[PDB]
RNA sequence: AUAGAGUGGGCUACAGGCGUAUUACAUUGGACACCCACAAGUUGCCAAAACUGUCCGAAUAUACGGAUUGGAGUAAAAAAAAAAAAUUUUUUAAAAUUUUUUUUUUUUUUUGCUGAAACUAGCCUCCAUGAAGAAGGAAUCGCGAGUAAUCGUAGAUCAUUAGCGC
């Protein structure tokens, strides 16, 4: 997971360090 | 930990203040009713209740 | 999902009523109601109480016979009707 | 003034197009172009012993904060051996680090051509040249080939 | 005291270049002195013709029907721009401009207009008597341009406000 | 293929018109109502028509009955985009580069 | 002169050897030349790195077949900064301490026509001369 | 810096050290003993020792087998729910 | 804290992620949306020369 | 009935074997901060690797790695107005405030998400358990400059689901 649940790297693999904007 | 500047969201609607350093000029735009001359009378109600301050 | 509306159980709760004749869950604790719930979905989630109901699920083939004890009552019910595929 | 054609488009798979000039401006201060990628860069060099070196506002010490691009930025000017008595007034745009150092050390040898004629390439005489910063003047416009439209395959 | 913005969209760039330079035509005459005789005149240095790049976006294509994953081949659209600029201060030209875009049909090619103009307000008699200086000019209108046939020379015109 | 019927649900999103539907999603988003939401919820998407949600619209396409590949670009689906490409009967979609 | 500076580089190319910055290897192999001024004037850097290529020089290559081939020296130089390096991916891993050090003493063992490197240099030398 | 016990993961781990003041950079060659009291005393007041935890869902898992559960026969059959060379049994 | 005065005067609440159901009524309807998406003609022209049965008629033949 | 609907499965099952990818087996590294470094990309603003600083190197399976499995869906920060005002905390001599304690306020985030319904069988967040794996034989594939590799990024279809696919 390259550290994909607990980092500051591995969670922009997860697209969650980018915030998910607002959209519908 | 990380967002853009310009969020430019939606699912929402508003009057949209705004100002522009650029040129020295405050903008405030239409979205409520369907008819633009609608908008103008709300836009113009809400600038004498903006004057209100 | 306990957010905005935790439960989901219309049609099961429809037949539920059609037991609640008498007792919904022996008020006349449990006597395992001998007349068959036989559901026909099992998107359903599981209340509290409900215990001793005799429940009928769809497996897509037929409908299976499961008593519900004290356990499974934190569950979604299509969790207790399978495809079989054993070995 | 008489410039001419200086321009090149040495790359191979893509080539290039860097049409702006080198030109000394009335106030005595002569204002140059450079792009080595796609990302761009301008400079405007006064002879001075102000501010120094500048890209971007910032001293340059904090910008780029790499020594190697650092000599990156300055080899031009270290192979000139006319540090310091230059103001150097910079810009650039996109990119990315070591590309926008190499991006304005041509540009910086650019505007240090019309500065003195001899040391670097120019379009004076007919678009050629000889001097030891006449090598770099001309850009490497070599940018990325394009993710291939096709397979891994593999 | 009315300022113009007509802003174009092609596929084909001759259109849009005669698009252009058939409304520049009309700007150039709306505004012109046949004669001497009268004598505000706009050709105030905001005047323009701005030209614009466009929004480069590829999008791609399998070529086979079926298995052919091999087979992929790339396409695109082209959306080309001007911009159009002029202003006036009398509004029976641009009156005549406004009929005159109601006329000429152009093909295939869209017209978006920006009018920012002034126009006077009035206010209750409360605030004008609360008041006793910057631009403020915000009024920033906004029209719907489709489902409702119409295959868009639609027309914006954000307003400018005056109450001294 | 069977375009149509998918336009079927699309009418009965719009005859049971999803206004009704939302209203009642809105006050089962409320936290205001303490409860009633499981009531509210319990019929409302059991009475409303269970094929007029908006997920069971699975947008084909216009041009055949093609149910996958799709395209919003411009409402058509990848064979018949490539075949009114090289026609050129679309509106200025070229060869790439 | 400059051929300090293009077998140094050379040597910051040939480090960099995984996709990475050189800025990395570029950092990683100046810690080996000041690594090597440590342990050298521990129990002159420049110096002993010259010294240790130009002891590493391949004048003659040979094809197999046995055949020789004449060479450029600057396939020569590069030959011979490649074989250093596979020779201290050899100790380090054996050692498996940085690699900085390693290279640092690699550089001092070849200065001292000795190691690994020495070894199939002049091996390879000999072999030239053998199938003439 | 007890990013060091076994019967617990990470989180919790400087979590119990904060809980009794052990900062990071401090090792376990330098704790002395009263803390070590103080510690234990905390994971009694936490939930303790992982294996205690095994024990535990050796019965939360039983628990579920013993519903008639086709995730009961998971866990008696090794297949993933999201390598059935480790099992909770 | 001056834009609670700009907020009463405009009438203006955080928009996302709250859970009050207002989420539900300022979304735009994509009701026009899901039903222009398709395009049907009937299969008969009222006009006339209608080609989906003329297709019918040449391979009649 | 090889025709249409309706409800629920199944199209994703799981001795084996094979193909394609990703992630690692560390120190050229992990983590954490930094300025939140500069892009493709202002036309009708937004990253990561790294650079700089700091922690770590015991066969520890390491603070590497992140597969399986249980469990749970939780914190606040900002500041305004009045009354009073010169109080809290140690040892056997000291310390933090000149703001302490009451009322009214108040924002901005927060809410598990999206969908009618997330057990199978989505996804998110946070705990906990921490597997193999210490670079891979025979065999073999791909590619010689802004290329491999490594690093993000954004577009499609899409209610949401692409982490690895394209």
């Amino acid at each position: 997971g390259k550290g994909d649940n607990r980092t500051r790297r591995g969670k922009i693999f997860r697209g969650t360090y980018r915030e998910q904007l607002p959209s519908h | 930990a990380a967002r853009a500047a310009a969020n430019a969201a939606a699912y929402p609607v508003d009057v949209e203040h705004s100002f522009c350093r650029r040129t020295r000029t405050a903008a405030l735009s239409t979205a409520r009713y369907g008819s633009r001359e609608a908008n103008r009378k709300l836009l113009l109600e809400h600038y004498n209740e903006l004057l209100r301050a | 999902s306990t957010w905005k509306g935790p439960y989901v159980a219309v049609s099961l709760l429809q037949e539920v009523v059609a037991l609640a004749r008498k007792h919904p869950n022996w008020w006349n604790i449990g006597q395992k109601a001998p007349e068959v719930i036989n559901t026909y979905s099992r998107a359903s989630v599981i209340l509290p109480d409900f215990i001793a109901c005799r429940f009928g699920v769809h497996n897509g083939k037929s409908f299976v016979g499961m008593e519900v004890q004290e356990a499974m009552v934190g569950h979604r019910l299509g969790e207790f009707a399978p495809t079989k595929a054993t070995v | 003034s008489g410039e001419a054609g200086s321009g090149l488009a040495f790359p191979a798979t893509s080539t290039s197009p860097e049409p702006a000039g080198p030109h000394i401006d009335l106030t005595g201060v002569t204002h140059a172009r450079g792009k080595r990628k796609a990302s761009a860069a301008s400079v405007q060099l006064v002879p001075a012993g102000g501010a120094g070196i500048t890209v971007n506002g910032v001293p340059l010490s904090s910008y780029f904060r790499d020594p190697a691009c650092r000599e990156k930025v300055l080899a031009p000017l270290a192979l000139a051996g006319a540090e310091t008595a230059y103001d150097v007034a910079a810009r650039v745009k996109g990119g990315g680090m070591m590309g926008q150092a190499q991006a304005i050390a041509t540009a910086l040898a650019r505007a240090l051509c019309v500065q003195q004629p001899s040391l670097g390439a120019t379009a004076g005489d007919g678009g050629n040249g000889e001097g030891p910063l006449a090598a770099m003047t001309r850009w490497d416009g070599r940018v990325v080939e394009r993710q291939k439209p096709g397979q891994a395959g593999s | 005291a009315y300022s113009v913005e007509i802003a174009v969209q092609g596929f084909e760039k001759r259109y849009v270049d005669m698009a252009c330079n058939t409304l520049g035509d009309i700007i150039i005459l709306a505004f012109a002195p046949k004669s001497y005789a009268a004598l505000n005149l706009a050709f105030g240095p905001e005047r323009r013709d701005v030209r614009l790049p466009w929004r480069r976006t590829r999008i791609t294509l399998i070529r086979g029907p079926h298995i052919d994953k091999t087979g992929m081949e790339q396409f695109e659209r082209r959306e080309y721009k001007s911009v159009l600029t002029a202003a006036t201060n009398c509004p029976q030209e641009l009156a005549r401009l406004l009929e005159a875009v109601k006329l000429y049909q152009f093909t295939g090619v869209q017209i978006k207009m920006q009018l920012a103009s002034a126009q006077r307000v009035d206010l209750p008699a409360d605030v004008s008597a609360l008041l006793r200086x910057x631009x403020x000019x915000x009024x920033x209108x906004x029209x719907x341009x489709x489902x409702x046939x119409x295959x868009x020379x639609x027309x914006x015109x954000x307003x400018x406000x005056x109450x001294x | 293929r069977g375009n149509v019927k998918d336009h079927m649900r699309r009418m009965l999103v719009e005859q049971h018109e999803v206004d009704r539907s939302v209203f009642k999603a809105v006050t089962t988003d409320k936290s205001v109502p303490l409860e009633h939401r499981l009531q509210v919820q319990r019929l409302f998407e059991t009475e409303v028509p269970r094929d007029s949600a908006a997920n069971r619209v699975v947008n084909r396409c216009v041009l055949t009955g093609r149910a996958r590949g799709v395209h919003r670009f411009a409402r058509l689906s990848r064979i018949m985009i490539r075949q009114l490409a090289h026609s050129g009967f679309l509106p200025g979609v070229s060869k790439a580069s | 002169x400059x051929x300090x500076x293009x077998x140094x580089x050379x040597x910051x190319x040939x480090x960099x050897x995984x996709x990475x910055x050189x800025x990395x290897x570029x950092x990683x192999x100046x810690x080996x030349x000041x690594x090597x001024x440590x342990x050298x004037x521990x129990x002159d850097v420049l110096e002993v790195l010259m010294r240790a290529v130009d002891n590493c020089k391949p004048l003659m290559k040979v094809i197999q077949s046995y055949q020789p081939r004449p060479l450029n020296p600057d396939q020569s130089t590069n030959f011979a900064v490649k074989w250093i390096l596979q020779a201290a991916q050899k100790r380090r891993a054996g050692a498996k301490a940085s690699m900085a050090e390693a290279l640092a003493v690699e550089l001092l063992l070849a200065a001292q026509r000795k190691g690994g490197a020495r070894a199939r240099r002049d091996e390879v030398h000999k072999l030239a001369l053998d199938n003439r | 810096a007890l990013a060091r016990v076994f019967g617990l993961g990470k989180s919790t781990s400087l979590a119990v050290s904060e809980a009794c003041g052990i900062s990071k950079d401090l090792k376990v060659k330098d704790v002395k003993d009263s803390y070590i009291q103080k510690v234990t005393a905390y994971i009694e007041a936490n939930f303790v020792t992982g294996d205690t935890l095994k024990r535990q869902v050796r019965e939360n898992v039983l628990e579920e087998v013993a519903i008639n559960s086709r995730r009961g026969v998971r866990h008696t059959l090794g297949l993933p729910v999201s390598a059935r060379k480790l099992r909770p049994l | 804290v001056m834009h609670r005065l700009r907020n009463t005067l405009f009438g203006r609440a955080v928009r996302p992620r709250e859970t009050t159901g207002r989420r539900a009524l300022a979304r735009p309807l994509q009701g026009k949306a899901l039903t222009d998406w398709y395009w049907m003609p009937p299969n008969e022209s009222p006009g006339f020369h209608s080609e989906e049965d003329e297709y019918e008629l040449r391979r009649a033949l």
